[PDB]
């Protein structure tokens, strides 16, 4: 009589690595890298914002194609390509900053800076360039500054916005640079033309030069709770009508990929969601979010499994 | 391997056993049959399970765009972040691959080592009723029924009752 | 566990040997005894000390600051700071959490494998004048006085003085 | 006759992680986590400044709360929260670069520019802003220059500073930008201002301006920049009122520690790493305090505890 | 050791045995003799060279400069940039001297398994014919020529031709 | 009485010690070193197509500085950058200067393209000065011009210059803008005239006024401020000016990849690489070294660590 003790097999089996051998056999195995993704952006479970034609930057100072999105909360911010921030020629100074500074918010509000001017002032002037209802219109956020009487010397105006909340204030502002001297003198007259900001945190001074439409640079600060940022400006300055406070934090996604209420992700790039469970991912370096690590690897094996030896 | 039991002394596994990962195959006056022992396989797969719980697993770090993808970025800046995410890219890609090689090998040689304690509480109740063959059965020195046989799957096999009987047989 | 001693056919641990790690227990007609293995433990704790001498250690780069506790920071080259800290911190984490889990399986089979080495090197001195019982025990069948077990211990036990009234008592 | 082999065990155990159980019993464990720390900056064996009330760009211009803190050598220079840079209304262009070169060095030498005014100029400006031994006063290494007679214009000026040395040399200025025109008029007169600053390597022109917008209790105010004069290389500045010039010329002296932190000084301790909240003196390789240290410290991990099996399995009964 | 043969009951190595890792010495009546085991010292080097192909490597990725050998860097990004190298190099360094240790410490522990499984493959074949010294010898009770040991260390011995012999001898 | 077969191991005299994750001199029976300590002190160029600059300056092969004459074009996979290298004869500064150096040693040759620049009669285009000096005499900037006025006094003429990119592959256009030392010099080269220099196309977009005084003066000469930009193919670059721009007569486009290697150790056919540094070259299979953490190529990964032994051998219990 006999009693013989074994272990299990099957017939196909699961090639590994070991510390010891490249090409072991095991009965069962799994992958730890994914190598799928979703061609769309999981939004399950995410009061999200899709800016869709409007840049991150146009709605602080408030273009024509960002007019839905000039306040709004949300966890999480999609941009797309070829988004709209400016309809009149320009640029912002830390362009990049004040962008990702918007993508890490979870929201917008806007407040009245109140600023008012006096009666040599046109503060309604219009562009072809910003079209609004049909018509010709500015950004919604800020105004441009000229003399009411064409040609007259711009006034010496002090123009001061106070933070009255408890949470920091982005304000923006713009500064015309005029193309010809012509112009120049037509908007704001012959005087020198001095523009000077200043706070607690920030001081800076601004001088418009001469030299087809022309440009306007836009420049940004936060403002502290209980803090004062002061416009000392004779012509030039394109002031703000509003300030933004950004609302707690989200998830800023670049991305092209169409948004899917049904799927669920912590994990977002610039292809769609990366909704595995598992630790490794060899789609993508660049990704956001809760993610697992990129690897330079198509696959890697974990054995589930003692050796298979079949006979 | 590392216990000498998995393609080891046990000269290969068994396909038709297919409830377990590791039993008995008995043979005796009445015929043979084939069994599974449940607490080895379960502790096998247990362990498993706690090493799936632990790797198969992200960290709960949120991490934000440092590169846009749709404009350009400062060419000194974006050579920094380049060699850096590729620095952690071959760190993550070195650690992954050593892990899941350590992971295996120990995984191996555990189940190895399981299949071996199997094998040692079965020498151990034998006692002196039995002998070992070397391929990993044990030849009884006794009349063992379909009775018998349960009793040393079961862990109730008294080697006293059945002693005398064995000791006669083996001495001859 | 691997070796198959400690939370294996070994039942449970003794909380009354408080002056080693590894020992022994006997019964014979004077009583009863208890005394404590010095090699094995000293093994087991001089393992054990190794790893805390390479693990209880930090390096010896010196590292200035790059981010300000009490000023503001540019926000661009601040975000690369954020993420490569962040990453750098998931790194460590995930070698920390796994070189003590490592560690702490190597300590405990460490543990099991110096207990079976006892019970090994005890099982071949007895030879064939005793028997193991499954529970880490050996029955000794002769007469086994206080002397007898201390030369057990002290590995001095000569198997040739009792072979013969010992095979006179297992053949019965 | 038995002979039985068995191991310790303990009422206590206590439970750590391995690579197949979370919750594995142990008859002993160690922490491998930091999560204490001492409230003191443990200065021991350091020469160490700690700068208090003085922020490090103060050290440069000579504010009053820098007047302890203008030369001298260190190995570790402790920056404090709120430390004052300016007692007159102002700031430093390039602000928090300057601050991060002054808390990496060991030591600030200054030299003498040796700059002379002519009879026309005042250079002992002084105001109650800047107070010091009860008394109106100013930047202790720079000169508020004006002229001696109220309303009259401020001479076309130039000053050399040539360097000497054989390592470079951190010069600073000032550009006064006044409150009202009578202030321009007083000091400087009627003429329209330039100031400009010149070497081989850099080259600026600023220009005063009058009614700047950020102000308080009824006063101007006056902006820092800054540069480095290379080895055997000049600096000129050329200008007819506004400058507030440079009497001594600052040298970084090798490097040092640059701690942040708000827990007091203790020379009885030694340490080798610093946070906001004070010393790390672990053995121990990991640490969850804060993310931000510097020195030679434990590695920071998102952990509270990590425990270390010392010991077998406990299996009691 | 963890499988408690080398640097365990095995007393030492033997020096002389240049042409292989594990072996076999005998003694019977014509003299004595060594043979190396060539299966058991393949098996460990084989296992050695494994570790060798994966570790002696390097990794494809190609790294291009960020710092300037010849020119002054920015100052806050050169700050940045050495933080950043010397917590990568840190985390190289504590990899290394990890990997080393680990793989180092499963080396030795592998090749005591091999010397082990071995020992328990002869102890398995000769059966009932020999019994175990406790110092890595087996004392054959029966008359064992140079052809009977060559097929011991062969693993072609027939314990049942030598059973009757021996057990007399043994029972003597 | 009884025979016996008895079963051992090797040993050796002399083990090697090593470091285990337990025991700090674990003796061995052999090991092998994984952090390679040597380096070859010299550049190894075996199999590479190798450019050494050595007094050219990587920037100056793309404006054509007198040191980068031999350098102007070329191709290669490898290029070497020494210590001290000559960039700029007449004083200048680029913008972005550290990018577009990486950018010319991450490439593989560089092909020079005439943009084709003429100019009317009232612009002098071929003035040198003594700074710039090549072949015992006084030159310039070989892909550069610098324009001022035909008569001294007169003002500039507001001109015109567009270069269209006729290849398929992108080429980097450069040009100087000069801020005179004084009003005198303004005049003398420019005239009387307020001075603009616009550059236009459909990738880059930028306005330079040049001013009076506005950069230093180094041994009495008005610093020149370097700019570039890229050209994408089929596109136009656009020049309109009156005086002040140091205009391209060429331009360069990077052709493909390579490796930079800034080394001041010597070059040596005879020795192999794949991975280099400043002090030599690193030919190793080691998977650790110590020279240095500041490499290029495909490396080694560097440690802080002298020597870490792999055993590759059982516990050495000798006799
Ligand atoms: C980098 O990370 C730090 C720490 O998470 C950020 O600073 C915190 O920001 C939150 C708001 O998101 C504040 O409520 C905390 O008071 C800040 N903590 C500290 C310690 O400063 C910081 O904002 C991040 N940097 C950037 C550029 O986004
Ligand atoms: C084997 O692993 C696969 C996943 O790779 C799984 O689907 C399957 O259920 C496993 N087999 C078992 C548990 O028998
Ligand atoms: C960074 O890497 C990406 C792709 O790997 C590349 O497109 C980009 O040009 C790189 N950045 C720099 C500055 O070379
Ligand atoms: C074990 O625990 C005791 C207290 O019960 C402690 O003093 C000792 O340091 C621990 N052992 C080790 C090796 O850490
Ligand atoms: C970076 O480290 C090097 C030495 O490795 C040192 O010379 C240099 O000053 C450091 N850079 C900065 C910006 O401090
Ligand atoms: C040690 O092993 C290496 C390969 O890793 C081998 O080349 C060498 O010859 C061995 N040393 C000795 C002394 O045999
Ligand atoms: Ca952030």
């Amino acid at each position: 009589d006999k009693i013989c003790l074994g272990h299990h097999a099957v017939a196909n089996g699961t090639i590994v690595k070991t510390l010891t051998n490249e090409q072991e056999e095991v009965t069962n195995a799994t992958e730890t890298v994914e190598s799928t993704s979703l061609n769309r952006l999981c939004m399950k479970g995410r009061n999200h914002k899709d800016l869709g034609n409007c840049h991150p930057i146009g709605m602080l100072i408030g273009t024509p194609a960002c007019d839905l999105h000039l306040t709004g909360t949300w966890d999480t911010l999609i941009e797309r390509k070829n988004a709209i921030a400016y309809c009149y020629p320009g640029a912002t100074v830390n362009e990049e900053a004040l962008r990702q500074k918007i993508m890490e918010s979870g929201g917008i509000s806007k407040i009245n800076t109140g600023f008012t001017y006096g009666s040599s002032i046109n503060s309604a002037g219009t562009t072809k360039a910003c079209m609004r209802n049909g018509g010709n219109s500015f950004y919604a956020e800020l105004k441009w500054l000229v003399s009411k009487n064409k040609g007259q010397n711009f006034p010496q105006t002090t123009n001061t916005y106070r933070n009255a909340d408890t949470a920091e204030h982005l304000i923006m502002w713009g500064i015309h640079h005029p193309s010809s001297t012509q112009e120049k003198n037509d908007l704001y007259g012959t005087q020198s033309l001095s523009i000077s900001v200043g706070s607690s945190t920030y001081k800076n001074n601004f001088v418009p030069v001469v030299g087809g439409l022309s440009r306007i640079d836009f420049h940004w600060t936060l403002v502290q709770p209980g803090d004062k940022i002061t416009f000392s400006h004779n012509g030039g300055l394109i002031a703000p009508s509003r300030v933004s406070k950004l609302i707690g934090r989200g998830l800023g996604i670049q991305s092209e990929a169409p948004i899917d209420n049904s799927c669920e992700s912590k994990c977002f790039w610039r292809g769609g969601s990366i909704n595995t469970r598992l630790p490794f991912q060899n789609l993508s370096p660049r990704t956001v979010g809760q993610c697992p690590k990129y690897v330079n690897k198509k696959s890697l094996m974990l054995a589930t499994g003692m050796r298979n030896v079949p006979e | 391997g590392l216990f000498g039991a998995i393609a080891g002394f046990i000269e290969n596994g068994w396909e038709g056993m297919v409830d377990g990962w590791y039993g008995f195959r008995h043979q005796n006056a009445q015929g043979t049959g084939q069994a599974a022992d449940y607490k080895s396989t379960q502790a096998a797969i247990d362990q498993i399970t706690g090493k799936l719980n632990r790797i198969i697993k992200k960290t709960n770090t949120e991490f934000e765009s440092i590169e846009s993808e749709f404009s350009e970025i400062d060419h000194q800046i974006g050579n920094v972040i380049n060699w850096t995410k590729d620095s952690i890219t071959d760190i993550w890609t070195y650690q992954a691959e050593l892990l899941v090689a350590m992971e295996n090998q120990h995984t191996i040689d555990m189940a190895d080592s399981e299949m071996l304690n199997l094998y040692e509480r079965v020498r151990k109740q034998l006692r002196q009723n039995a002998e070992e063959d070397g391929k990993g059965c044990f030849e009884i020195y006794h009349a063992c029924d379909d009775s018998c046989m349960e009793s040393i799957r079961n862990n109730t096999y008294d080697h006293s009752q059945y002693r005398e009987e064995a000791l006669l047989n083996r001495l001859n």
